[PDB]
DNA sequence: TTTGTGGCACTGGCCGTCGTTTCG
DNA sequence: CGAAACGACGGCCAGTGCCA
């Protein structure tokens, strides 16, 4: 439903920083939002992701075990240019739209 | 729910005036409304989903006892704002006073000021370029 | 032969285990 | 004398570079 339920289920032992960085640049988590603003949000959300663990690992359930995930940190949208950068880097080929038809 | 997805930066942040169905701003929620309107209905009809929300007190649900009576912003493309060496010249007002061609620009203009130049800043392309191809038929 | 590609080995970053040293 | 807590190190996975 969201990137927040993504990473709560999802944990950093099993998807990587790494790997979820990639897995925003290749446009796997587009159906959440904007791949600057889902980057950015990375971070802050796995330490949200991690404290919502300890909290149903001692006690709680739900409502109470989970403050729930917050609105996604702001930042500026990416221009093609650095956007198919990220693209092929994340899937080793110029996929969706090439720089120089910007 | 598709529209909050999207969420880019600020975008969305001015996109419940774009809709609009508001009340002279905001009372009640830290709208956006429309989520709180299909939530109402709840999946597609289903009238248990319609008829929770009703039995407490998706469009003609929420003009149903809503604050309506107000009317802000419109489209969808109507704006308002989203408030709530050789560079321009020369001098500058706006509407310019050296440049520029003549539509949509000057609300270019009227943006700028002031006061960096190039810088490009979204990405490229021309406006400096153009700049200095008047400084050029001096 | 001067180019691309697919497999496999090497490094680094993080993670989890084990062993030692300290404190009670 | 035994438990704990800290630091070392392996290895595992991944990102890369090579060579066939």
């Amino acid at each position: 439903k969201s990137l927040g339920d993504f990473l709560k289920r999802l944990p950093e032992q099993v998807v990587n920083k790494r790997a979820l960085e990639s897995l925003v640049k290749a446009g796997a988590l587009d159906a959440f939002g904007d791949r600057a603003r889902l980057l950015a949000s990375l971070e802050p959300l796995l330490r949200w992701a991690a404290e919502t663990r300890e909290r149903g690992r001692s006690g709680l359930v739900g409502l109470f075990a989970e403050v729930e995930e917050p609105p996604l940190v702001e930042a500026s949208p990416l221009d093609e240019i650095t956007m198919l950068r990220y693209e092929k880097e994340a899937l080793g080929i110029y996929v969706s739209g090439h720089p120089v038809l910007r | 729910h598709h529209h909050h997805h999207h969420k880019a930066g600020e975008a969305q942040d001015l996109a419940e005036g774009w809709r609009a169905f508001l009340e002279a701003l905001k009372p009640t929620l830290r709208a956006f409304v429309r989520e709180a309107r299909p939530h109402l209905e709840g999946k597609t009809l289903v009238l248990r989903f319609p008829e929770s929300k009703a039995f407490h007190h998706l469009l003609p649900l929420a003009r149903a006892q809503f604050g309506v009576e107000e009317l802000a912003f419109v489209l969808e493309k109507k704006s308002l704002s989203g408030a709530s060496p050789p560079w321009e010249a020369e001098e500058g007002e706006d509407p310019s006073e050296e440049l520029r061609r003549l539509a949509r620009l000057l609300g270019g203009r009227l943006l700028w000021v002031r006061k960096p130049k190039a810088p490009e800043a979204e990405e490229p392309v021309s406006e400096d370029g153009i700049g200095g191809n008047g400084i050029m038929p001096p």
